[PDB]
């Protein structure tokens, strides 16, 4: 535990993790793309909605 | 130790026997030896190479 | 930065036959006079190996072949190389050539051996380029269109300098360098072996085991693969740097590794001398 390290009264926002990915990381394998998630049909342009 | 039994300790690897001088060229990436049945039967020295 | 190479004859994609080649050390364990049976991701014997060239033949006609195209990395590579001016200046790895994804470069810039994963923004002819000068009758770096931009990396690794001469030899390939890469949990293998070998077109026929080199650890995605090669520019060939170049006389063959259990021969020596595909 980093409770005394890594947190902050007004809120920690320097650590992030990958949500909604498209296929389950590979075995020691590091994903740091940046580009938009599609989760439904309609294409995305590089926007957020 | 040589020319005599002994228990020893080859970079972890431990085990009980007779060490003697080896006319065996290892490769640079090599460091154990084994025979036909996967038993270590050659050492390369960590220290005297 | 970025330019495209024109004046290229378009010709048919060349196939020949890899007949024991590819064989490396299935790990460091030293073995003598013995037959070992081991399942790994090996060339098959007798594969159906692609061929690549690069040869400039001047006359109304001629040829014009300078290949650097992108490959497919399957599951694993193996690249071997006929040449004698060093021609073959690197690769480059990963899965969108772009700054989208991150890339492995391992190159030679003539003075040290730079790999590097990074996120590059390669371009689509990416090369090197060497100059001759007719004052100084002596062959000189001078051009590297590898990639764009590079950034949000984390690898990095420049080799001691050395001096690696580029003089444009003329006459037969006197140099056959075997290369396997792998991309294993995140490991990059790169397995090494180097024969002086004397023949003018094809594969030479024989058996080489290859010793591991270097155990990188990558962890990157991996999909396609695109050599990186040399060009030369002189007082000859004129142009605007991009139909300006002649490529020097070289060979490389690109096979695909698939999981296979090989029958390795260990002679008393601790040599892998001879390989049985099961
Ligand atoms: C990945 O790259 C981002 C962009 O880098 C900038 O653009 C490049 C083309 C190059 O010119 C470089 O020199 C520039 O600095 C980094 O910066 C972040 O980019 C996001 C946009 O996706 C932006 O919202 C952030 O403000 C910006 N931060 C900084 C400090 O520039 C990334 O940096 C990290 O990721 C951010 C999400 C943020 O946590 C930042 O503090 C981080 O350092 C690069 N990501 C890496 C290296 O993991
Ligand atoms: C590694 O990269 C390849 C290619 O960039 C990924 O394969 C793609 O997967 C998406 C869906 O996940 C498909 O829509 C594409 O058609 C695939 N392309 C190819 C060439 O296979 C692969 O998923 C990536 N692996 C990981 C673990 O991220
Ligand atoms: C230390 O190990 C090296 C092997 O790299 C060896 O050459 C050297 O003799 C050793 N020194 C001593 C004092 O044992
Ligand atoms: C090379 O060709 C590609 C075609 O996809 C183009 O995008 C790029 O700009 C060209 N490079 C140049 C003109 O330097
Ligand atoms: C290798 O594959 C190509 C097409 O991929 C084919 O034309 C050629 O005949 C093959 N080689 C052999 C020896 O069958
Ligand atoms: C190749 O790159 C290394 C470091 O990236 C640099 O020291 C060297 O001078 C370069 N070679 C050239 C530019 O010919
Ligand atoms: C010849 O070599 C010298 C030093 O090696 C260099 O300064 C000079 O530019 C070279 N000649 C030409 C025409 O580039
Ligand atoms: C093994 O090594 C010895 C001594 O170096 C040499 O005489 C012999 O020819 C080698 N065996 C083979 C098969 O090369």
């Amino acid at each position: 535990n980093s409770n005394n390290l890594d947190s902050k009264v007004g809120g920690n926002y320097n650590y992030l993790y990958r949500l909604f990915r498209k296929s389950n990381l590979k075995p020691f394998e590091r994903d740091i793309s940046t580009e938009i998630y599609q989760a439904g049909s309609t294409p995305c342009n590089g926007v957020e909605g | 130790v040589k020319n005599k039994c002994v228990n020893f300790n080859f970079n972890g690897l431990t085990g009980t026997g007779v060490l003697t001088e080896s006319n065996k060229k290892f490769l640079p990436f090599q460091q154990f030896g084994r025979d036909i049945a996967d038993t270590t039967d050659a050492v390369r020295d960590p220290q005297t190479l | 930065q970025c330019v495209n190479l024109t004046t290229r004859t378009q010709l048919p994609p060349a196939y020949t036959n890899s007949f024991t080649r590819g064989v490396y050390y299935p790990d460091k364990v030293f073995r003598s006079s013995v037959l070992h049976s081991t399942q790994d991701l090996f060339l098959p014997f007798f594969s159906n190996v692609t061929w690549f060239h690069a040869i400039h033949v001047s006359g109304t006609n001629g040829t014009k072949r300078f290949d650097n195209p992108v490959l497919p990395f399957n599951d694993g590579v193996y690249f071997a190389s006929t040449e004698k001016s060093n021609i073959i200046r690197g690769w480059i790895f990963g899965t969108t050539l772009d700054s989208k994804t991150q890339s492995l470069l391992i190159v030679n810039n003539a003075t040290n051996v730079v790999i590097k994963v990074c996120e590059f923004q390669f371009c689509n002819d990416p090369f090197l380029g060497v100059y001759y000068h007719k004052n100084n009758k002596s062959w000189m770096e001078s051009e590297f269109r590898v990639y764009s931009s590079a950034n949000n990396c984390t690898f990095e690794y420049v080799s001691q300098p050395f001096l690696m001469d580029l003089e444009g030899k003329q006459g037969n390939f006197k140099n056959l360098r075997e290369f396997v890469f792998k991309n294993i949990d995140g490991y990059f293998k790169i397995y090494s072996k180097h024969t002086p070998i004397n023949l003018v077109r094809d594969l030479p026929q024989g058996f080489s085991a290859l010793e591991p080199l270097v155990d990188l650890p990558i962890g990157i995605n991996i999909t396609r693969f695109q050599t990186l090669l040399a060009l030369h520019r002189s007082y000859l060939t004129p142009g605007d740097s991009s139909s300006g170049w002649t490529a020097g006389a070289a060979a490389y063959y690109v096979g695909y590794l698939q999981p296979r259990t090989f029958l390795l021969k260990y002679n008393e020596n601790g040599t892998i001398t001879d390989a049985v595909d099961c």
